[PDB]
């Protein structure tokens, strides 16, 4: 309905209006009137979009001028296809609620996979050779020898668009992909083009992280599209995480063999410009002396170009050429295909980032593998170390930059972690008619020693005994499926092998069925569907998984799905690699982070993160227990977000485990009575 | 605004004086408006009913042994079944109880369906020393109750309830085909659980048309059931339903005259024991079959034995006695002594009945609405 | 021959019905399993009479009751009276012998289940069942004469005061009168 705040009214598909939902709009419109950026926290996924929609829409009808442009970017498609059909629902209640049309086009962006007609391509595999082909079947020269009509195979789809499809605009009606694909193959267009010539002309648009944290494509697609705008980073958690990543590369021997195999028949083409014919050659053996040298670690990201200018006395200079002789010496031999071709391209970006990157930044060579460390394995990662790297070009570019997502309790930890000027410190805790969660700390067992997952004690006994029980007992109370998250594949395998050696995990499994999540993508997705078949019968399940794995965030667990979620210990990430050292130290004398802080930050990021997907919705209902007496420390219950500390009493912060059993029971029990809405 | 932050009540400007003492006439009123305070019905729901063919499933597994009910799930469950039967065939005359207990992945059907509320009793007394062992199998229970169901005529209402005590379940087989075979089937399902809500009771709850519960405790637990007790409303008219049944006069034997002929029971025959061969009891319209109980079906003859006065005591829904016309004591020129009680009418209201136009005080109205629910005039 | 014997033997009770039945050429064993797989104006003129008779009506005390009268009705209400018959069986536990108490209740179970099967017959609805009826019947003649004849001459040797037989004779007699009745019908409906 029309809702009333303080200078304006937005219209709102749903009737009813919680004060949660309510209370964000207030803050988001104080936000937005602040003209700056800031940082959220919401407990529900759904629901906040369409307020966020709304509010956008009522803002953008009230101030024109002010905004211009909307970003949305989510994590994955699921997110972005969601999004849109929720903008969808809103334009159409927008329309039947008032009658007249608005010229508003909102589309989606993905990768040219997502958005392609040629069936020849559709059905390979390789993400990495379908933009190599597009760029093969029409670009510059495409367009040029297409004057003359060569009988050729190519695409011809631009050869339309170009000439009818950059006239007709689309000022009304938002797109999906689905209708973008449709359009373009009603009109023989490519969607991917259209929506490039359409996205100047456009009100809102949705992609992906990666379209602005790698700064290799966010220039080309976002460079003057609108000074004043605004940008959300809707469910971003661990935006720190895909920052790092955005600036990290990684180096082994099956890349150095492609680009010595390639090299060759790039230099017979050739002698079918010379600056760096000759350049790129001798560039390969510097990175392979490393290979040939048995060391444990080097680190000099200054001193690494230093030592370059020495083997082969190269100027700094000429590699801040590389990166733009791509676009310029390539597309004059005519590349084939970019199969066989990527390694050379990354080799540059690496060779790019080094010459200019390089104040916080470190070079790492490691000689170790998994199961096999010390054959032949000297892996180079340019890993990041700083965060802030990959979010100036937004913060510098955008005004009301917006951090919201289920799980950022710590607001004081984000702005500084990368560089940030909050001016909101705001957080909401969702309400109901009933208590929809149930959280408590089981400390020590029916034996009174503590089951903290400690690195001493992680091949002690009792521990695993005392896991085993509450596991077991735990599994006839509460029905249809159980999430328990472990701290790593070994902990995991070593725990279940020990009760496997026992005479206990029978009882678990005439209880419930086990399944087990593995690093195999397709053995992964088998095992989660015939989970899911087996709880939607009375059978029920366990699925035991690890909290830093694919699985804990590429799927939610809706209600009657994992009624309970079990955390045992505290996930702490491993500190060997020397990659999570780098960065404490770098966060230690940088922004004056202080090492068991942030390791602790991390370690309850990722527990709330995998314990809150199991709330979707105000009728879903959960239980979440944590399995570690760490946990009842008050420095780790401050990390666990607003709207589950005032749940969290008391009285249940070192219960045993037959205490834990009893209230899960109670709990259980008088959740089930019907509610109204 | 708020209801209370307005004015402050003042209940007592009702009373009023006008002759110093007319408090009497307003105390008669409120005596007088005192009564009164029944619909006049002494059920006011459903008017009607059907036959009802009711299987009842017992979880046996191991978590009846937990004593979240006093002493332990399986006792008292067997006594809320025998109150719940009990109430069941006192409400239902013609209606017929089957028994399943589901135990190590298997149905065992303990009881025939049948109308006998002894039997059932008896086996359930004998079931309380059962051993607890195993999971539960609701695919098989479930299988069982449709194949026995499947042949019952379709005017009877055929309703199957489950008490689910266990929250996991073995299935042979998958379980929705059976779901939508029952749907199929009409066969309506209705749970009730005791820990806590599993997605497939409600599942097939919803799509049988039956209800799922959850027990909270004992009080909450007799309420479900008694809440199950009522029959489900019937429609107007469905086919040419009938039954063949008898009506056994109970003929005693005295041995006064020569006709005193001992006869052994055909219940009591099967039992262990010597059966009673007592003077007389209740003979077979049909094939002068002895019985002993009632409502039982003929063991010879196939012929259900039925007492009368049961079938007849719910006949008042059907012709429900219309209410009287309340007129003023001055304003009817009659007599003032009640037809009913004989009384002398002195209230200040006179309840005159539509049909036979008598005259009958608020006493006699109230007792000939609520207990007769027959107007003592209309019967002359 | 050998699953035959091995259910008998478990039930030595269906085994002396068998015996009793088969051996006595009461059925044949091919049936025997078989199965277990007012007036004119005179008065108003009474009304009128009774109506002047009580038109002078006075109360009476003497005629009400008398002591001949009154020992009368406390002899009929005494115990032992035609009211109180004490009687009714006095020791029927302990009378007519527990051994013939197991052969009453033995003949019980066969006329129950035989009658059970005539009963599952009807209504005849087709001629094959016609011919079984008539089988039912011959065998419960077979069965009587057999068991309850001698059964009878026992009782009236030992002259038990119990009409025992009594009962078995009603329903025997009900069915064949229901299978007269029946066959009847079937000549009136072919007629
Ligand atoms: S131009 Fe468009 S349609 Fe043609 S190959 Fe590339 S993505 Fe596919
Ligand atoms: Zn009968
Ligand atoms: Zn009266
Ligand atoms: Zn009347």
């Amino acid at each position: 309905m029309k809702l009333n705040v303080d200078g304006l009214l937005v219209y709102f598909p749903y009737d009813y209006i919680y004060p949660e939902q309510f209370s964000y709009m207030r803050e988001l419109k104080r936000t937005l009137d602040a003209k700056g950026h800031g940082v959220l926290e919401m407990p529900s996924g759904t629901g906040k979009t369409v307020s966020l929609l709304a509010l956008i829409m009522a803002y953008q009808r009230a101030y024109p001028l002010e905004v211009t442009k909307l970003i949305y970017c989510s994590r994955t498609v699921p997110e972005i296809e969601k999004v849109i059909e929720e903008l969808r629902k809103l334009l159409n209640f927008y329309e039947k609620q008032e009658g007249e049309k608005l010229p508003f086009l909102g589309l989606a962006l993905s990768s040219r996979k997502n958005l392609c007609i040629h069936p020849e391509v559709t059905p390979l595999r390789f993400g990495k050779d379908v933009d190599g082909k597009c760029h093969s079947l029409t670009a510059s020269y495409v367009r040029a020898q297409y004057q003359h009509d060569t009988s050729l195979p190519h695409c011809r789809f631009y050869e339309e668009f170009d000439a009818h499809g950059r006239e007709v605009p689309l000022p009304a009606g938002i797109y999906n992909l689905d209708d973008l694909k449709a359009l373009g193959r009603r009109q023989g267009w490519c969607p991917y083009f259209l929506a490039r010539y359409s996205i100047l002309h456009a009100n809102v648009v949705v992609y992906s992280y990666h379209y602005l944290l790698d700064p290799k494509i966010a220039d080309l697609v976002s460079k003057e599209l609108a000074r004043k705008a605004v940008v959300v980073f809707d469910e971003a958690h661990n935006i720190d995480n895909v920052c790092i990543d955005s600036m990290s590369v990684n180096l082994t021997r099956r890349t150095l063999d492609r680009c010595q195999g390639n090299l060759e028949t790039l230099q017979k083409t050739v002698l079918r410009a010379e600056h760096f014919l000759g350049f790129l050659r001798r560039l390969l053996e510097y990175v392979k002396w490393r290979l040939r040298v048995q060391h444990v670690v080097q680190e000099s990201p200054p001193a690494f170009l230093s030592g370059l200018a020495q083997r082969v006395c190269i100027q700094r200079k000429p590699l801040r050429f590389c990166a733009e002789r791509l676009r310029s010496l390539l597309h004059t031999l005519e590349i084939t295909d970019l199969a066989d071709f990527s390694p050379l391209t990354l080799l540059a970006n690496f060779a790019t980032l080094v010459s200019t990157y390089a104040k916080g930044f470190t070079i790492i060579i490691e000689p170790f593998d998994d199961r096999t460390p010390t054959i032949a394995n000297p892996i180079l990662h340019f890993s990041c170390m700083d965060a802030s790297l990959a979010i100036k070009p937004v913060f510098e570019r955008f005004q009301s930059v917006i951090i919201t997502s289920g799980t950022l309790s710590p607001l004081d930890i984000y702005p500084k972690i990368l560089d940030f000027h909050p001016v909101t410190m705001a957080t909401f805790t969702m309400t109901l008619a009933r208590v929809c969660l149930c959280p408590m700390i089981i400390g020590r067992g029916n034996d009174q020693v503590a089951i903290s997952s400690k690195f001493e004690t992680r091949e002690d006994i009792a521990v695993i005994r005392n896991y085993g029980n509450l596991l077991l007992e735990m599994s006839a109370v509460v029905p249809d499926g159980i999430v328990a998250f472990f701290t790593s594949y070994q902990y995991m395998e070593s725990t279940v092998a020990s009760w496997y050696e026992q005479g206990i995990l029978e009882n678990i499994q005439r209880n419930k069925l086990l399944f087990i999540e593995t690093q195999d993508g397709a053995e992964t997705s088998v095992a989660l569907e015939k989970y899911q078949e087996a709880c939607e019968n009375g059978r029920g399940a366990i699925l035991l998984s690890v909290a830093r794995g694919k699985v804990s965030e590429g799927i939610d667990f809706v209600h009657h799905y994992g009624r309970a979620v079990i955390m045992f210990g505290v996930p702490y990430v491993y500190t060997q690699s020397r990659i999570l050292k780098a960065r404490l130290e770098y966060l230690r004398d940088q922004f004056q982070i202080r090492e068991n802080d942030f390791l602790t930050f991390d370690a309850m990021r990722h527990a709330a993160q995998c314990v809150g997907r199991a709330i979707r919705g105000k009728t879903d209902y959960g239980l979440m227990v944590f399995a570690d007496k760490r946990f009842a420390r008050g420095d780790k219950r401050g990390k666990l977000p607003r709207w589950i500390q005032e749940h969290l009493t008391d009285a249940n912060l070192n219960l045993t485990v037959d205490e834990g059993v009893q209230v899960a029971k109670y709990f259980l029990r008088q959740m089930a009575q019907p509610f109204h809405r | 605004t708020k209801r209370w932050e307005g004015g402050y009540e003042r209940t007592w400007e009702i009373l009023k004086e006008d002759e110093s003492g007319s408090l009497k006439a307003t105390i008669e009123d409120i005596l007088f408006k005192a009564k009164r305070k029944r619909v006049f019905e002494h059920h006011g729901q459903v008017r009607l009913g059907m036959m009802r063919h009711l299987y009842v499933v017992v979880d046996g597994s191991r978590t009846m042994e937990d004593q979240d009910l006093k002493p332990n799930r399986l006792t008292c469950t067997l006594k809320l079944l025998e109150y719940f039967v009990e109430e069941y065939f006192d409400q239902n005359p013609i209606s017929q109880i089957g028994i399943i207990v589901t135990k190590s992945k298997r149905a065992e059907k303990l009881t025939e369906l049948s109308g006998n509320p002894r039997k059932h009793i008896t086996s359930l007394k004998k079931a309380v020393d059962m051993t607890c062992h195993g999971e539960p199998s609701l695919y098989n229970s479930l299988s069982i109750a449709m194949q026995t169901l499947k042949h019952m005529p379709g005017h009877t209402s055929r309703e199957v309830l489950i008490i689910f005590s266990s929250l996991t379940t073995c299935d042979p087989s998958n379980i929705y085909d059976l779901i939508k075979t029952l749907k199929a089937a009409k066969i309506r399902v209705s749970v009730i659980g005791l820990s806590a809500e599993v997605r497939v009771c409600t599942v097939l709850a919803r799509e049988t048309g039956g209800t799922y519960h959850v027990i909270l405790d004992e009080s909450h637990y007799k309420e479900l059931l008694t809440h199950h007790v009522s029959p489900p409303p019937a429609s107007s008219s469905s086919e040419c339903s009938l039954i063949r049944m008898g009506f056994p006069q109970h003929t005693i034997a005295s041995l006064s005259d020569q006709d005193a002929k001992p006869s052994f029971s055909m219940a009591h025959l099967d039992g262990n024991t010597e059966p009673g061969l007592t003077l007389g009891g209740y003979f077979c319209p049909q094939c002068r079959a002895k019985y002993c109980e009632l409502p039982v079906e003929c063991k010879i003859c196939g012929l259900t034995l039925v007492s009368a006065p049961h079938l007849a005591r719910s006949y008042h829904h059907l012709f429900p006695l219309d209410a009287f016309q309340e007129i003023p004591l001055e304003e009817y020129n009659g007599e003032r002594f009640c037809y009913g009680c004989q009384g002398e009418l002195k209230d200040q209201h006179v309840y005159v009945c539509a049909v036979c136009q008598n005259v009958f005080c608020v006493d006699c109205d109230v007792f000939v609405h609520d207990s007769l629910h027959c107007c003592p005039g209309c019967i002359h | 021959l050998e699953e035959k014997n091995r259910m008998l033997q478990e039930d030595p009770v269906l085994f002396q019905l068998y015996k009793d039945l088969v051996v006595s050429q009461v059925i044949s064993a091919e049936e025997f399993w078989a199965n277990r797989l007012a007036t004119s104006q005179d008065i108003i003129n009474s009304f009128q009479s009774i109506r002047q008779e009580m038109e002078a009506y006075t109360p009476k005390l003497t005629q009400v009751l008398s002591s001949s009268a009154a020992s009368s009705t406390i002899t009929a209400l005494s115990p032992g009276g035609a009211l109180m018959q004490g009687g009714t069986q006095q020791a029927i536990n302990q009378m007519v012998p527990n051994d013939i108490q197991s052969e009453l209740k033995h003949l019980y179970v066969a006329v129950g289940e035989l009658l059970r099967h005539f009963w599952s017959c009807f209504p005849v609805n087709t001629p094959f069942l016609e011919e079984k009826v008539v089988k039912m019947k011959s065998n419960l003649e077979r069965f009587q004469v057999t068991k309850l004849c001698p059964f009878q001459e026992k009782i009236r040797r030992q002259y038990l005061s119990t009409n025992l037989v009594s009962h078995i004779e009603e329903m025997l007699q009900t069915a064949y009168n229901k299978l007269h009745t029946w066959q009847s019908r079937r000549l009136m409906k072919k007629t």
